């Protein structure tokens, strides 16, 4: 299963320096 | 807030330059063991994490820091588990000692990194073993993702995606994880919770333990009159050990050298335990413990105590010079840069055979379908049944070929 996956990639693009 | 020891055992896998202590050291917070006399006896380090868990958001649930101040709520965390890691190198060379980690593990940690090419060799050897020696529990880690571009990373997701469907792994969770940058970690703790249980375990079973590594504990400039024991840093599967026991390595050693041998195994009663960080009275099994005994220091140096069993005074196990094996056979070869047909096995051949913990070098005798017979040089205990990974010399350096059980 790869759903929830999307969400964190998401976030990590969001949060960086 | 109490002082609990390891419950379970989680390793952690890779290639070599990519990264892995950095990830450790992200998770948890103290240094490893590696990176002459002490922590230097085999290529697994020694590591320890924190899970406590804030429930009073999406994916923000556990945290690192046992004082809750980060993500809002002023409340005290809530105990959950420890946990021990367990981190063997992905070299070309080193396999013995990931072998012999991989026996105890319970659950795994994959790490791959972004830039680099996507088929890589050792991480799937890395994943045949994983599957061969009694693991399920396995979580896909993205390595290096800063670096990488928007597409990219999930074109990769996707290709690893492709890969992994007929191996035994099946719902395997993905997570894109930095180690420079410290992020996205809780996640990661999230998952531990969630996907891997604890598996059943009691005090009724017969007391095992495997060790790892070996310490001296001696420090420079004080004098001889103030001395510590040797220490034997062992890893526990199944029985509980209190302070006050007497134990034995089985294997044996070499006293004398004209004359035959006849000595026994090494006897050792306890001294200390060190777990985690401080002394404590009971053991329980899921966690590598430096078990300070009485054996000599000189004995617990360097490359001498290597994968050997131990066990509790008034139990009775089996040693085997010859013995019997059951093996299954793989179709191409893992490990290589280009893939090789496997070869039948061929009689009076030098193969190193890895019975869970144990680097023995063994002989052919005798082929016939599915059972072989072994010669070993080194001595080699064993006890039920145990997990078996077999590896040949085809080209300078070993390779994995299949795996292995006892017929006894």
């Amino acid at each position: 299963v790869g759903l929830p996956y999307s969400e964190l990639l998401s976030r990590f693009f969001n949060i960086l320096r | 807030i109490i002082n609990r020891q390891a419950t379970i055992n989680i390793g952690t896998i890779g290639h070599v330059a990519h990264g892995k202590s950095t990830v450790v050291r992200a998770i948890s917070g103290v240094q490893t063991v590696r990176f002459l006399e002490r922590n230097i006896t085999i290529k697994l380090g020694y590591a320890n994490a924190k899970i406590y868990k804030c429930q009073e958001s999406f994916k923000s649930d556990k945290e690192i820091s046992p004082k809750c101040q980060r993500p809002g709520c002023p409340g005290r965390y809530k105990l959950v588990r420890h946990v021990s890691f367990v981190d063997c190198p992905g070299h070309d060379i080193l396999m013995s000692t990931m072998l012999s980690g991989a026996a105890v593990m319970d659950a795994a940690l994959l790490l791959i990194a972004g830039n680099e090419s996507c088929p890589q060799p050792q991480t799937s050897e890395h994943l045949a073993a994983i599957e061969i020696m009694k693991l399920k529990h396995v979580i896909i880690l993205q390595n290096k993702v800063d670096l990488m571009r928007e597409e990219s990373a999930l074109e990769h997701q996707k290709s690893i995606l492709k890969f992994i469907r007929g191996t035994i792994a099946d719902g395997a969770p993905i997570v894109p994880i930095s180690a420079q940058l410290k992020y996205n970690i809780d996640a990661v703790n999230e998952f531990i919770v969630k996907t891997i249980p604890v598996p059943p375990r009691d005090f009724m079973i017969s007391p095992r333990l495997i060790v790892i590594r070996s310490f001296d504990v001696n420090k420079p400039g004080a004098e001889i009159e103030d001395l510590k024991g040797g220490v034997a840093g062992g890893s526990i599967l199944n029985g509980v050990f209190k302070l006050g026991d007497e134990i034995e390595i089985r294997p044996g050693i070499v006293t004398k050298d004209k004359g035959k041998i006849q000595c026994k195994p090494i006897f050792s009663n306890i001294v200390s335990l060190f777990a985690e960080q401080n002394d404590l009275k009971f053991a329980v099994p899921g966690g590598l413990i430096g078990v300070g005994t009485k054996v000599d220091p000189t004995l617990c140096r360097a490359d001498r105590l290597v994968g050997q069993v131990v066990g509790a005074k008034g139990h009775l196990p089996n040693i085997y010079t010859d013995i019997e094996i059951n093996y299954f056979l793989l179709r191409r070869l893992l490990g290589v840069k280009k893939q090789a047909k496997v070869r039948k096995l061929e009689p009076n051949e030098v193969l190193m055979v890895n019975i869970g913990s144990t680097a023995t070098g063994a002989r052919v005798v005798a082929v016939k379908a599915d059972m072989a017979r072994l010669q070993l040089t080194s001595p080699a205990c064993t006890e039920i049944n145990e997990k078996i990974a077999l590896s040949r010399r085809i080209e300078k350096h070993w390779r994995l070929i299949g795996w292995a059980t006892i017929k006894k």
